[PDB]
């Protein structure tokens, strides 16, 4: 249900230090 | 092949388990 | 885990650690997929070749950690296990085929800032996310080199084409493995490595935001060598029996 949406970050809106360069290789 | 090391851990208090 | 870094505090909220008791020793790394099922390899339980054969009783599940050695007092949770359930065809004898495993914890884990279970893929997400190039997250506390860090290491890696890693090795592997890393010359490096075993690979989701589970750290020749891959257990390919389980139970 909340799965997957952590809460210091998905949750707070707030995205951790590595976390772009996996969404910047799903061409 | 498949993938403990054993660089020793505090113990873990009875009132934990 | 070879050329990671420290995990921030709260960035795997659903790293678990498989603790034995007697010796107290880090036997794998594992996840929380709900409030009373935490998922594994089955090789951190069951493998002959090395005399292991875990039961219940013999260990502790320790959510919520950061630092690897450390009782992590007001933030830890530990678990001791109801049962144990290995995949019927799980294949120790030749290439840890199904290297699945499900545990259930004797009493639910109440959710924190550090523990909250991932999501396991669904065909559409599996389809869209599982492919070759895809960066995936792996976590653990495992091996710096082919010694052990003081807290919770992470890894980006991409998804190699099946063909890469067949001609990579002399195992036979199967269409429930896959495998990550860069290429020799890529220009980066990194892998899982012993102690890292039965730990997330995982992706989040571009469409929900969500991170999703798509393999287990299973097996791999040596760690981090140029021309070599680690090899992930295919979740999605085996939903079927973690449902059928989790229903059954």
């Amino acid at each position: 249900a909340d799965c997957g949406l952590r809460p210091l970050f998905e949750k707070k809106s707030l995205e951790d230090k590595t976390e772009r360069e996996l969404l910047e290789s799903y061409i | 092949x498949p993938x403990g090391g054993g660089g020793d851990y505090e113990p873990i208090p009875e009132e934990a388990a | 885990i070879v050329e990671g870094s420290d995990a921030e505090i709260g960035m795997s909220p659903w790293q678990v650690m498989l603790f034995r008791k007697s010796p107290q020793e880090l036997l794998c790394g594992a996840s929380l997929i709900s409030d009373r099922w935490v998922l594994t390899a089955a090789h951190c339980l069951l493998y002959p070749p090395w005399d292991k054969n875990f039961t219940e009783n013999d260990l502790l599940v320790r959510i919520g950690k950061h630092s690897r050695t450390r009782y992590e007092r007001n933030i830890e949770k530990i678990s001791m296990l109801e049962k144990i359930y290995i995949h019927p065809r799980y294949n120790w004898r030749e290439n840890l085929d199904r290297d699945i495993a499900l545990m259930k914890l004797k009493k639910p884990v109440a959710f924190s800032d550090y523990i909250h279970p991932v999501c396991l893929p669904d065909r559409e997400t599996a389809a869209s996310l599982l492919q070759a190039g895809y960066k995936g997250r792996v976590t653990g506390w495992g091996n710096l080199k082919e010694g052990q860090p003081s807290v919770l290491q992470v890894v980006n890696l991409p998804i190699v084409e099946r063909p890469v890693c067949k001609d990579s090795t002399r195992i036979r592997i199967t269409d429930n493995m896959f495998c990550a890393g860069y290429k020799p010359d890529e220009g980066k490096r990194g892998d899982a490595c012993e102690g890292d075993s039965g730990g997330p690979f995982v992706m989040k989701s571009p469409f929900n935001n969500r991170w999703y589970q798509m393999g287990i750290v299973s097996w791999g020749e040596g760690c981090d060598r140029d021309g070599k891959y680690g090899f992930y257990t295919h979740v999605f390919r085996l939903k079927k029996w973690i449902q059928k389980v989790i229903d059954q139970f």
